[PDB]
RNA sequence: CCGGGCACUCUAACGGGACUGCCCGCGAAAGCGGGAGGAAGGAGGGGACGACGUCUGGUCAGCAUGGCCCUUACGGCCUGGGCGACACACGUGCUACAAUGCCCACUACAAAGCGAUGCCACCCGGCAACGGGGAGCUAAUCGCAAAAAGGUGGGCCCAGUUCGGAUUGGGGUCUGCAACCCGACCCCAUGAAGCCGGAAUCGCUAGUAAUCGCGGAUCAGCCAUGCCGCGGUGAAUACG
């Protein structure tokens, strides 16, 4: 977007919990445009969150998403002819996007048989501070702040 | 997938009928 | 690679079909071939009279061919025998045994096909092409014709390099649908090659 | 006695007839959960009622046809909104902020030549 | 469009399969629309000239 | 996995020729441009020169060759 | 009880002729049931613009066939007085059945 | 168990396990289990010795199987080659026999890709 | 379905409707930001439309055409072969490498088109391609027809396999005078490479991408996975 500022799309609220973050996670799970299958996967995963954890799955989901959000990342920049890894903060929308994308990607990396079990286990582990998505967050916050010397290339 | 003759989706893709896709 | 035909661009509004008749899918091609043969034999005989348009209508084995000619005295002949011979050839080619009508064109310098034909005759007589186009556009503009344009294609003046002489004046809004622009195309067969003559005449707005 | 709403979404129509009653919905003679319930967004079609919190004041007879069942759900939403507006105009100021009376004009875009599906340009390599 | 091939029109093609269709105006062999009997080029030309009743530019 | 139809097709050009040869003997090479015809049992033992597009190849027919076409034993293209 | 199917390429000529038939049958017949749209039959044609390769323009055209369904009731013998030969249209085809 | 040759399927559905027979796909497995009156859902380790004898009795001699099948295919191709047929030539050079193009892929008939200069 | 009626849906002609008109802020103005009302606003969305000219761009092989050249052959007819040749290389695509999947059964919604030496309901034979019989349809009224993903139930349980159908053997159907070179389709058997792809590189900003099926033109048939259209489900992201 060069001319305008590219305003953000407003998502419809969730049909169960009434949260737009849940709908965004549904969309990140969605594949080939199958909304019903993605919602089936996510709601069965919510059914798995209970009877495994006494807490309501909405709280677990939100706390896991909060645990996956990275505070700083690192972008490449061409300076003086070379390419440097410059660390800089992250806007909240990009925090949410990276959190949900990493949740889905790390969920599909699990050895669990069907999807709902994968999403449920990944959400639980990310809520209690482990899993592949938290590993991704830690790796990003390592790369960034591992190149602190380039912080004056913030831009 | 859609390239197997002896499947439903195969007959639908090739646009034919047979033992693996009857006409009721 | 641009500038589509204006008549074909306005066939919906401010322009009508030369052939206007209904036919099924089993009869459309035959009646179309018949109309094409009609126009072919017509333009091979009435060119001396300067025919600008040939309209064709069909109801049921009857064709209301109407020829718009600037000089009907040539298509009529002496006492009306020329039209008799032409209707005879019509009934011989197509056994439909139909009639024929002639319409005089007032101010032939407002019908673009006749303007293009005049410029083509001039170019074929080894006339100054620039002066030909200039005088043609002047004659068109000097009688109504809120807009005018005449274009002549390559080999201008028998040159070895193909050129394009523009010589236009007035208002020719081709992109305006309601422009009601009469378009005419003519060829000039010379000893050195072929000359293409296009004529645009703009009249009326709505 | 009866309040009517048309609604439309993505080449789909759904006549909505609101007749005060128990609160059970019928669609094309079938039950609301026998046509739906296998589509998650189905309950969204009943959002207008929850907007006014009636949910038990009106029975619904709906006749839907055209497009797919999701556009049918959204058209049912708009039809219920229109019938509810015809019931009491004072409901308009309650339904306008939620955009339920807003007709969703998103239609499938026409496929164009040169492309694959109306925008997907064919891949090239140049080498 | 060679003149010899215009022998296509034949009451005795010696076979039903050997009978193909050509453009009546320019003598084309490929892209010969059956509804009009013309080719595609003559189709576009006569459509622009307005000699095809009812034919209009499509836009939707 | 091939098939043509019931009522196998054989070109009647050489169909009469081979039986006219069998009627009096086992006459020598025949020249045939019809490679579309099918081999019938009454041809076994003869020798047919099939036109491959350039020349006539002397195809000798045996018992195990019945059912195929003449063109299958007359390769048209040349390679290496 | 007389079936009438009007077919044409121009939506103006068919409409004008149908209204003419309706006005000619009202004064001499019963309460005419008016014309019915009878959805249009559209046939398209896609043709490459240039005479050579240039595959990605295609400038397609269309040809539409519109219909009308007058269908007058009470075929009175006085109705055909004003009818069956009084017409302006040319590019309109008429179909009549019992 | 041991059915129609030296091949023994084990620990899966009887029809899918019979697919591992050379002369038997899924259609012939369904046909055998249908004419033998055997539930295809049961596992091989759950088969009655009488049911194994029955399936063996049917399948052993109802169609041509492993050894005779491979030998008959070899004999068919050998006959196509010995008669000098065009298909025999295509088999002789290792090229597509069913009228495919060879300027491009059909690698699966020509084996690996032997690149040369150009 | 019958009586029955034009309210709704639809169908196709006309017309209304949106113009920064109204409110607030800014501004010299044009206009910008926001809001109300509205079905929709700040170009509402998509086409048609593409200037003076440039590339001595492409095509005399669609047609026309100057010049040149062949005219017992550089013209013409026919049979057959060839344009389908394969040590190889690239482009564009299709099908996949699977469990957000595959298979089986049952079941539910679409638009745009096509149809008389045509589409073929339905009955019978056939595992099937299909054949025999045969109803309707000059077609908003009959047919193509089944939409598919989807839903429900069941099977498969991570393995080159109930993933994937290349190759090949055998038996057939139809078109056509004729399927060897060189057709599609059906049935049985065969079961390949392929576990998300190096350097590099492509498309797309909303009903778009992705995915799913449907039709059409040319055509006796068809190598269509192409092309042009149609609708179903329906995202992600734009700091700059
Ligand atoms: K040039
Ligand atoms: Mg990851
Ligand atoms: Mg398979
Ligand atoms: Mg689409
Ligand atoms: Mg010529
Ligand atoms: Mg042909
Ligand atoms: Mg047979
Ligand atoms: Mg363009
Ligand atoms: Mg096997
Ligand atoms: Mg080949
Ligand atoms: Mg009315
Ligand atoms: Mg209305
Ligand atoms: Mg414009
Ligand atoms: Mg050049
Ligand atoms: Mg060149
Ligand atoms: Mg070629
Ligand atoms: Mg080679
Ligand atoms: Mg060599
Ligand atoms: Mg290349
Ligand atoms: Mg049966
Ligand atoms: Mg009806
Ligand atoms: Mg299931
Ligand atoms: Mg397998
Ligand atoms: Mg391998
Ligand atoms: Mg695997
Ligand atoms: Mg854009
Ligand atoms: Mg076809
Ligand atoms: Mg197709
Ligand atoms: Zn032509």
């Amino acid at each position: 977007a060069r001319r305008r500022r590219a305003e953000v799309r407003q998502l419809q609220p969730d049909l169960v919990y009434g949260d737009v973050l849940v709908t965004a996670f549904i969309n990140k799970i969605m594949r080939d445009g199958k909304k019903n299958l993605a919602a089936r996967i996510f709601y069965d995963a919510c059914k798995i969150i209970q009877e495994k954890t006494g807490q309501e799955p909405l709280k677990v989901f939100k706390q896991a998403v909060e645990n996956v959000k990275p505070r700083m990342e690192v972008r490449s920049r061409r300076v003086g002819g070379a390419n440097y890894q410059v660390p800089m903060e992250v806007s909240p929308r990009r925090q949410q996007s990276l959190a949900l994308r990493w949740l889905v990607q790390a969920a599909n990396q699990r050895p669990e048989r069907r999807a709902a079990v994968r999403i449920a286990h990944e959400l639980m582990d990310a809520a209690e501070g482990k899993g592949g998505a938290v590993k991704k967050k830690e790796d990003v916050e390592r790369m960034a702040e591992a190149n602190r010397a380039y912080a004056h290339y913030r831009w | 997938g859609k390239g197997d003759r002896r499947t439903r989706r195969g007959k639908i893709w090739r646009g034919t009928y047979g033992k693996y896709r009857p006409r009721k | 690679g641009n500038k589509i035909h204006p008549i074909g661009f306005r066939l919906g509004i401010t322009r009508d079909w030369e052939s206007r008749w209904y036919a099924g899918k089993k009869q459309y091609r035959h009646l179309l071939l018949e109309d094409q043969r009609i126009r072919g034999l017509l333009e091979k005989e009435l060119y001396s009279a300067g025919l600008a348009r040939v309209d064709i209508e069909r109801a049921a084995d009857n064709v209301a061919v109407t020829v718009h000619v600037a000089k009907p005295g040539v298509v009529i002949g002496r006492g009306g025998e020329r039209i008799r011979v032409l209707r005879e050839e019509l009934a011989k080619l197509t056994g439909k045994n139909v009639a024929l009508n002639v319409q005089e064109v007032q101010n032939p310098n407002l019908s673009a096909p006749l303007v293009a034909q005049r410029v083509a005759e001039q170019i074929e007589r080894r006339f100054a092409v620039r002066r030909a186009i200039k005088q043609a556009v002047q004659r068109v503009m000097e009688s109504g014709a809120k807009g005018a344009k005449v274009i002549v294609s390559g080999r201008i003046g028998g040159a070895e390099q193909a050129r394009t002489e523009w010589a236009a004046q007035g208002r020719v809004p081709l992109h305006t649908l309601r422009a009601n622009i009469d378009y005419g195309f003519a060829l000039a067969r010379t000893t050195y090659g072929v000359l293409g003559v296009k004529a645009y005449i703009f009249l009326g707005e709505v | 006695e009866q309040y009517y709403g048309t609604g439309r979404r993505k080449e789909a129509v759904a006549r909505v007839f609101l007749r005060p009653g128990n609160g059970k919905v019928t669609v094309n003679g079938q039950d609301f959960n026998e046509y739906f319930q296998g589509l998650v967004r189905a309950v969204a079609a009943l959002e207008p009622l929850r907007a006014v919190d009636a949910l038990g004041h009106f029975d619904a007879y709906i006749t839907v046809r055209g497009g797919g069942k999701s556009g049918q759900i959204d058209a049912i939403k708009l039809g219920i909104a229109r019938a509810l507006v015809q019931y009491n105009p004072d409901y308009r100021a309650k339904l306008k902020p939620l955009g339920f009376l807003t007709r969703d004009a998103r239609v499938v875009e026409r496929k164009k030549y040169g492309k694959h599906k109306a925008r997907r340009a064919p891949q090239y390599s140049k080498r | 469009a060679r003149k010899a091939l215009i022998e296509k029109a034949k009451r005795t093609p010696k076979f039903k399969v050997r009978a193909y269709t050509r453009c009546v105006r320019c003598g084309r062999a490929r892209s010969v629309y059956r509804f009009f009997g013309l080719c595609r080029i003559c189709l576009r030309e006569l459509a622009h000239k307005g000699q095809l009743p009812g034919v209009r530019k499509a836009s939707w | 996995p091939r098939s043509l139809k019931k009522g196998v097709f054989v070109d009647d050009h050489l169909l009469e020729k081979v039986l006219e040869l069998n009627a009096k003997g086992e006459k020598r090479l025949i020249k045939t441009w019809s490679r579309r015809s099918t081999i019938v049992p009454e041809m076994v033992g003869h020798t047919i020169a099939v036109y491959n597009g350039k020349q006539h190849v002397p195809v000798y027919i045996t018992e195990n060759m019945v059912g195929h076409k003449l063109g299958e034993f007359a390769p048209t293209r040349t390679y290496r | 009880k007389i079936r009438i199917k009007l077919r044409g390429f121009d939506h103006k000529t068919l409409d004008a002729s149908a209204q003419k038939i309706v006005e000619a049958a009202r004064r001499s017949g019963a309460q005419v049931s008016g014309p019915i749209p009878l959805p249009t039959r559209v046939r398209r044609f896609t043709v490459i613009r240039g005479p050579f390769k240039h595959k990605d323009s295609r400038e397609h055209f269309e040809l539409r066939t519109h219909n009308r369904l007058v269908d007058i009731i009470n075929p009175n013998r006085k109705t055909i007085e004003q009818l069956m030969t009084l017409d302006l249209p040319t590019g309109v085809e008429i179909e009549i059945k019992t | 168990a041991r059915i129609a040759g030296v091949e023994i399927p084990r620990n899966k559905r009887v029809d899918v396990a019979l697919t591992y027979i050379y002369g038997i796909g899924k259609a012939r497995a369904k046909e055998a289990l249908e004419k033998t009156g055997i539930n295809p859902a049961t596992r091989v380790k759950d088969l009655t010795e009488a049911e194994v004898v029955r399936l063996r009795e049917y399948v052993e001699n109802t169609w041509k199987l492993e050894g005779e099948l491979r030998a008959e295919v070899a004999a068919n191709i050998k006959r196509l080659m010995d008669i000098g047929c065009y298909r025999g030539l295509r088999h002789r050079r290792g090229l597509p026999v069913r009228g495919q193009r060879t300027r491009t892929n059909a690698r699966t008939r020509k084996g690996p890709r032997k690149t040369v200069a150009g």
